[PDB]
């Protein structure tokens, strides 16, 4: 009946321009467009960090080297220190 | 920083330890030692060899030699105290 149809029609006048269409909004003085799709579109990345973890910064892992590939000055010293330990061992 | 390696450093460590000092001592004390009483030289032959095998050996080691000495004085009765002072 009509009293539901007219409020169903009312759903096709007041909120039809709200989200069903993009005719901004008549009852509201503040606009609907420059909040969610431009200011709050970056809103999720205005809550998290930008240009570091949304870009995600796929960074090359810092490379770690061996013991400088210099065995002679330490292996014999370790061998000399191994003599010291095994006397105490 | 790496795998330490003191499991195998005794090639130069077996010199300073105290038992090694005794080790190098008694091994020299062993090789030349006679095995089973060898070279005892039980056959003594020097002048009075018979005396060396009866009493001078030391198995008896009693008053027999002084008894022999005393009997020698007895047998010299008419040589020292008789026919002489």
């Amino acid at each position: 009946q009509d009293l539901y149809l007219r409020e169903l029609k009312d759903t096709k006048l007041a909120p039809s321009t709200l989200q069903d269409a993009e005719g901004n909004v008549k009852p509201w003085n503040p606009p609907q467009k420059p909040n969610l799709p431009e200011l709050e579109l970056q809103g999720p990345e205005a809550l998290k960090a930008y240009t570091e973890q949304n870009v995600e910064t796929a960074h090359v892992a810092k490379e770690s080297e061996e013991g400088e590939s210099e065995p002679i000055e330490e292996d014999w010293l370790v061998l000399d220190d191994a003599e010291e330990t095994k006397e105490s061992h | 920083v790496s795998t330490l390696i003191p499991p195998k450093v005794v090639s130069s460590k077996n010199i300073g330890s105290a038992p090694n000092a005794k080790r190098i001592a008694n091994v020299v004390h062993f090789y030349k030692s006679l095995p089973q009483g060898p070279a005892p030289a039980i056959k003594a032959n020097t002048r009075l060899a018979r005396y060396k095998a009866k009493y001078f050996d030391g198995d008896n080691a009693s008053g027999k030699p002084l008894w022999h000495f005393a009997l020698g004085i007895i047998a010299f009765g008419y040589s020292m105290e008789y026919y002489f002072h």
